[PDB]
């Protein structure tokens, strides 16, 4: 937190679960969101939708 | 990959062709009030002698 460790755990302590893992070396072990992949997608919705309520 | 996408050309016509500076600034003050999301639905006014759109 602020980029301070707050806290610490063990195996035992706190479970991690990830749905789209990658054997990549520099993915570390972390997920993929969607989210980072479809990014562009959502960000020309976004400019759609604002050009089309800024008529108004 | 190769191709000319130009939508077509804006001819402005006067007595005599701007200088390359007096272009430049008016490409200014072009972008700075019309591109983009932030100038989407503004209309520029101009009063050159004649303005025409070639569509190609």
């Amino acid at each position: 937190v602020d980029k301070r460790v707050v806290a610490s755990f063990t195996s035992r302590e706190l479970a991690m679960g990830i749905r789209n893992p990658r054997t990549e070396l520099s993915s570390s072990g972390y997920g993929l969101s969607e989210v980072e992949i479809a990014m562009k997608e959502f960000i020309a919705y976004n400019n759609t939708e604002s050009f089309n309520d800024r008529f108004f | 990959s190769h191709g000319g996408t130009t939508r077509g050309i804006l001819q402005i016509r006067s007595d005599q062709q701007q200088s390359q500076h007096a272009l430049e600034n008016f490409k200014r003050e072009w972008k700075s009030s019309l591109s983009g999301i932030n100038g989407s639905w503004q209309i520029p006014v101009v009063m050159a002698d004649d303005i025409k759109f070639v569509n190609m």
